[PDB]
């Protein structure tokens, strides 16, 4: 993983469980991956009981980040220090 | 068996006439 990290990044979570992204802000994840927390583009925009991140290996390939990231369910996930 | 489920998305950017 990384520690040179994207713009305004909170912390991290690590997927225990996998989710496959249903609709058009959604955010894929397999059990075992590592996603960077970021803040919203906008405060309506963020879903109650979701997080927005990026996945760390899809930010270790600098990847283009506004494509990349998305939402998740946050109970898929475990907050990682 | 004891898998999590994404929690409900809501509302926003709503206008009409």
């Amino acid at each position: 993983g990384r520690l040179d990290l994207p713009p305004g990044f909170m912390f991290k979570v690590q997927a225990q469980h996998d989710y496959t992204a249903t609709d058009t802000d959604e955010l894929q994840l397999k059990a075992g991956d590592v996603v960077l927390v970021i803040p919203f583009q906008n405060p309506e925009e963020q879903d109650e009981g979701w997080l927005m991140g990026v996945k760390e290996s899809d930010w270790n390939q600098h990847k283009e980040l506004e494509k990349c990231r998305g939402v998740f369910p946050e109970n898929f996930t475990e907050r990682v220090p | 068996s004891t898998v999590p489920v994404a929690p409900p998305r809501r509302r926003r950017g709503r206008n009409l006439t």
